[PDB]
RNA sequence: AAAGGAAUUGACGGAAGGGCACCACCAGGAGUGGAGCCUGCGGCUUAAUUUGACUCAACACGGGAAACCUCACCCGGCCCGG
RNA sequence: UUUGUCUGGUUAAUUCCGAUAACGAACGAGACUCUGGCAUGCUAACUAGUUACGCGACCGGUCGGCGUAACUUCUUAGAGGGACAAGUGGCGUUCAGCCACCCGAGAUUGAGCAAUAACAGGUCUGUGAUGCCCUUAGAUGUCCGGGGCUGCACGCGCGCUACACUGACUGGCUCAGCGUGUGCCUACCCUACGCCGGCAGGCGCGGGUAACCCGUUGAACCCCAUUCGUGAUGGGGAUCGGGGAUUGCAAUUAUUCCCCAUGAACGAGGAAUUCCCAGUAAGUGCGGGUCAUAAGCUUGCGUUGAUUAAGUCCCUGCCCUUUGUACA
């Protein structure tokens, strides 16, 4: 099983948060960037901490990851909508009744951009 | 001239190839005096497998140590066949090296590349690695 | 007579001891269908089987 | 052109079966001078089936204790009982260790359920890698045995085992024993 | 992994028809009753597996009986995924139509049928010519191309010639000249049919590949091995072609060869020799109790029936 | 038993057994089990589907 | 001088359900158990057959394969190093 | 007192993902040390080697055969480099990861280390570690001498050797590797080579406190020919007689060895059961221990080297969750 621990892919995470102008997509620049940016203990822990940022890397530039921060939404403000016309400009809003009765006594409906729709026969609307 | 190195195990084999008008020396003894014939098409794989006339221009000189006798035929191969190649890439041309590689790698790999594997140690509690004495309960 | 079947696909390792595999049979010899069988063996996908009795099916054991 | 022995073409040899056209390793990639390949075919699930079958075959008789970890012996005795192929018989060898796997691997096969202990036996079918292994258990089973007490030496024994699952004669313990545990599977059912 | 790519090559590719050929014409004068092409025997002896449809003519003159084919018709186009449990149903416009897959299909035989050989080798010749080409024309273009005009007795005063080829040959293991039959097989897309990628999946599994092709091109492959044992063949061989991208066809890629035996390639792929020629001869029995005039046979486009049908006057 | 039955399309009729049980053998014989003290107020019938 | 009520943690079951492990089985191999022999232990005898250990977590274990020393153990005697 | 530490997925692992009144952590796991696998790139060297020479010996080749100038491939061993599920395809609540395949020496090398806390587990026979009780001069201190632990109507366990033709016996041939080597106390050592015997050995000159001498550690199995021919036989070498040598103050209750003789069950073992997943099981020898003499045991080293699985909770144990108590 090579399944990282927790030192392996929160060191990781704490290193992605500050220094993301210098890390990148290859596994042997992070690598090679992981010693001045850190103080690590022997290399096989700075080959798995290269490992994992070079998968987080893999999976970060499409979408937000829930561990990390808004460091990332700095991305997203700095490299990124409506329609034309909006879904709320519609010409015909279908009304039953019971609406109208109610824009009536608001003192409305002297105006018409609405049509009123025929109202329901059957009141099946529960479960069994 | 190179010399170049194939192992299996502790048995060793390098084999000294220099220019020349065609020769295969084990320790003194030529390919076909080697002791067990058996095994004889393993030394032979590279003459059968690449000709005799890709070895048309060097003399090579073997020589061997430790290991049983399984491990040091195929340490002569992979020697053998690593001193061509060497001999080859230093010089004769490149595509003549990728021909040759190609057509010793595709057959069998313990031509080119070593084998990694070594006996495992004994431990404790039993005769080998992982066997176990025979524990009686009552 | 005797029929042969082609597998696409592994369903899971079955038994009590853990022994039989089942997998999705389709056949190719005069007929058409996709049915389960299930082996004693190690299977992989393109894998062709043979059955003497050529129509049983086979939940579990 | 490589050349199985130095004598045997590889190029000729028939294999009538679908199902064991990836599972008996013995075509034009496979060809090899030697049933030796020291390898490491057996360290990952199914690359021991594109291990050679000559090489499986000869490793397969190295089986009890007397005669465990000795390759070479076996390198010599299918050496001697091919070469009592080509003599007794005058074909291709290849086609006989080819039709003896084909023709012996059972194709039904019996499992125990009956919760440990109360015999109860289900009828299920064989996965064609352990048909091929099957087979070369069962030729391996046979000649040894059948070599075990007699005058008769073993390369002779191996060779006609060959023989007699290639064409079928109900002596050959790899017939014999194949015919009764698909016929048990009959019986369950 | 280590795969070359697959050239387009222009060559001129014969078709040719018994009538077409002035050799069977030739040979009419002196010999025999029963005249036809070795695409069109191994048609009546592969009829138990086509679905697509076609035709087939009977040509009775005098006791001198003739099948030939049609001249309008996809005869040699193969059929493409066809006994699967799923076949291509698509539509002409997508590139998986089986009207463009088939013109796939016989666009990959004709470019492999000459890929796999070299041009730079002296030809293994024939001390006779053939008849419907001119020798003095200097292009040189035709493929390499055997025909082998044989002779069969079938009691009941029935001989059946069979019109016959060969396609290739190499040098021997022992120093002998081999004799090749060069057949293509292709991989269009393998998601939908339940497929396999040959690039992945036969570097072991060669045999899962074939059992995918029988179960897939049943009909093509059989009519292959049809065609083998009335040719006597000294070795099959089999190709495998597969395209670049998986719906653009434009570019082909070869991924390597297979060589078979057809004896070994009957039982395998379930062709028994005792029917095939048993459903041969079945047609023959029939129509040399008939009086001449135009016949047809055809299998239909929608149900396993084949029908011997006469032809009313002046079709073809 | 369908290629025995003289009546071409007979669907074989089903067995109605009403069973009562005790409250010994049910968990002897494994029909109702013993379950947590905050799930007894689970009395919603177990599913049966998928 | 507690008997009892309700509730928590733990141990236990001849309850229900999951999980792991070749000190588990399944696929299987070399074996063991039956045979002569070295060796330990139970008994039996001895003046003594010293001794600890008895299901893994005893029985080629005390690095214990002791001819004297080892040496505890027996038969007889010197010895203060009271 | 509980949640944090869980319905689920995943992991060799409370390893992680995810759900979420929990958020962040510590010990254990993992990390770490040692070993194994790579380097024509560095550092390199008469206690290590290669090779171009110079000469000798033998019919261009052979020479571990005798001595020189360059190099670090082979030997030794440091400093860094290197493999990370990193690249690709698929599966996957698109998240943990899992599977497949190239490039690659290498895509689970193996051992040490080992938490909270407990058992009436073993050890007062390792102790000038010991508390008390005991004996303490016709001693249970302490020495010298014969005896003992070795005895056998009988069990149980660890092991060795075999039940043969893949073998046995006789000749030939050719290859390792971990390491040991003259001692405060104290006599106890590794052995070359020459002579004498058929052996254990006898006798003398030498070398060595060690990459120097034993030692190219000329190991066994395996390999190649001879004979044997299914017989309790030429397998089995148990038991049993006379003799020679070595150790030692002393070999009887034979310590060990060799010569000759003798030929017992055993022909592949029943219910139960032990061990094991790649240089693994097994076959086969060589060092270390104990040792004045020394291994059927143990601890390592290598050599020849596979079948079979790539999973399950049926069995056997164990942990966990829910549940019942009058048990603490
Ligand atoms: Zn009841």
């Amino acid at each position: 099983g090579r399944v990282r621990t927790k030192t392996v892919k929160k060191a990781a995470r704490v290193i992605i948060e500050k220094y993301y102008t210098r890390l990148g997509n290859d596994f042997h620049t992070n690598k090679r960037v992981c010693e001045e940016i850190a103080i690590i203990p022997s290399k096989k822990l700075r080959n798995k901490i290269a490992g994992y940022v070079t998968h987080l890397m893999k999976r970060i530039q499409r979408g937000p990851v829930r561990g990390i921060s808004i460091k990332l939404q700095e991305e997203e403000r700095e490299r990124r909508y409506v329609p034309e016309v909006s879904a709320l400009d519609q010409e015909i809003i279908e009304v039953d009744p019971d609406t109208k009765e109610m824009l009536k006594l608001l003192d409305f409906g002297s105006l018409s951009n609405l049509q009123v729709t025929q109202p329901t026969v059957g009141m099946n609307f529960k479960t069994p | 001239s190179v010399q170049v190195f194939g192992r299996k195990k502790t048995a060793t084999a390098v084999a000294h190839c220099k220019r020349g008008n065609g020769l295969i020396k084990v320790n003194g003894r030529p390919l076909e005096m080697i002791e067990p014939r058996t095994l004889q098409y393993k030394l032979l794989e590279p003459v059968l497998l690449l000709g005799k006339e890709r070895f048309a221009g060097v003399d090579i000189r073997v020589r061997v140590k430790g290991g049983g006798h399984v491990a040091q035929i195929y340490a002569i191969r992979q020697s053998i066949s690593k001193a061509l190649v060497a001999y080859y890439q230093k010089y004769v041309d490149e595509a003549s090296k990728k021909e040759i590689k190609d057509i010793l790698i595709q057959y069998d790999r313990t031509l080119l590349v070593a084998d990694p594997r070594r006996c495992e140690s004994k431990k404790f509690g039993g005769p080998g690695a992982r066997a176990r004495y025979q524990k009686s309960y009552r | 007579p005797i029929k042969l079947a082609r597998v696409t696909k592994v369903l899971g390792r079955t038994g009590s001891q853990g022994q039989c595999t089942q997998v999705r049979v389709e056949f190719m010899d005069d007929t058409s269908r996709s049915i389960i069988r299930n082996v004693k063996g190690p299977v992989r996908e393109g894998d062709v089987l043979t059955l003497l009795e050529s129509e049983r099916e086979a939940r579990r054991l | 052109d490589i050349k199985l022995f130095g004598k045997w073409s590889t190029d000729d040899v028939q294999i009538n079966d679908i199902s064991l056209q990836d599972y008996i390793a013995v075509k034009e990639k496979y060809a090899k001078y030697l049933p030796h390949s020291a390898g490491r075919y057996a360290a990952k699930r199914f690359r021991k089936a594109q291990c050679p079958i000559v090489e499986r075959l000869t490793n397969s008789m190295m089986m009890h204790g007397r005669n465990n970890g000795k390759k070479l012996m076996t390198v010599r005795i299918v050496k001697h009982a091919f070469e009592i192929i080509h003599l007794l018989t005058g074909e291709n060898p290849l086609q006989v260790l080819v039709n003896a796997i084909i023709n012996s691997g059972p194709r039904e096969d019996s499992t125990r359920i009956g919760r440990a202990g109360t015999v109860r036996r289900q009828a299920v079918d064989v996965s064609p890698l352990r048909r091929v292994n099957q087979a070369i258990w069962l030729l391996c089973t046979g000649a040894r045995e059948a070599a075990f007490r007699n005058i008769k030496t073993i390369a002779e024994c191996l060779a006609d085992e060959l023989i007699n699952a290639a064409k079928g004669s109900s002596n050959s313990y790899a017939i014999k024993k194949k015919d009764e545990l698909e016929r048990v599977a009959k019986s369950n059912r | 992994r280590s795969e070359k790519p697959l050239r387009s090559i222009k060559r001129i590719f014969h078709t040719v028809t018994t009538t077409d050929d002035p050799v069977i014409r030739k040979l009419a004068k002196t010999q025999g009753n029963v005249f036809a092409t070795d695409a069109i025997l191994a048609t009546l002896m592969s009829c138990t597996r086509s679905v697509y449809s076609w035709d087939i003519v009977v040509q009775r003159v005098g006791s001198k009986l003739f099948f030939d084919k049609r001249d309008n018709s996809d005869f040699d186009l193969l059929t493409v995924s066809e006994t699967a449990n799923e076949p291509p149903q698509d539509e002409g416009n997508s590139f998986n139509s089986p009207r463009n897959l088939a013109m796939e299909a016989t666009y990959i035989n004709h470019n492999f049928s000459q890929q796999c050989l070299r041009m730079g080798k002296e030809r293994y010749n024939f001390p006779n010519p053939n008849p419907f080409v001119e020798d003095d024309m200097d292009k040189n273009e035709i493929a390499s191309v055997a025909y082998r005009y044989r002779r069969w007795k079938l009691g009941d005063d029935i001989d059946l010639i069979v019109r016959c080829e060969h396609d290739g040959v190499m040098t021997g293991a022992n120093g002998e000249v081999s004799f090749i039959n060069i057949k293509t097989l292709n991989e269009w897309d393998s998601r939908h049919c339940n497929g396999v990628d040959w690039r992945q999946k036969l570097d072991s599994q060669r045999g899962a590949v074939i059992a995918t092709e029988l179960k897939n091109n049943s009909y093509k492959l059989a009519r292959w091995t049809c065609c083998a044992l009335l040719a006597g063949s000294e070795y099959l061989k089999l190709g495998y072609v597969s395209r670049y991208h998986v719906k653009d066809s434009s570019r082909h890629v070869i991924l390597g060869t297979q060589q078979f035996k057809p004896n070994e390639f009957a039982s395998q792929i379930n062709l028994s020799v005792e029917n095939a020629w048993g459903i041969l001869r079945c047609v023959i029995d029939i129509c040399m109790k008939l009086e001449e005039g135009k016949y047809l046979i055809l299998k239909d486009p929608n149900k396993q029936v084949i029908r011997v049908y006469s032809l009313p006057d002046g079709t073809f | 038993i369908s290629e025995a039955s003289v009546f071409d399309a007979y669907v074989l009729p089903k067995l109605y057994v009403k069973l009562h049980y005790c409250v010994s053998c049910a968990i002897h014989s494994k029909v109702v089990r013993n379950r947590s003290r905050e799930a007894r107020k689970d009395r919603t019938p177990p599913p049966r589907f998928r």
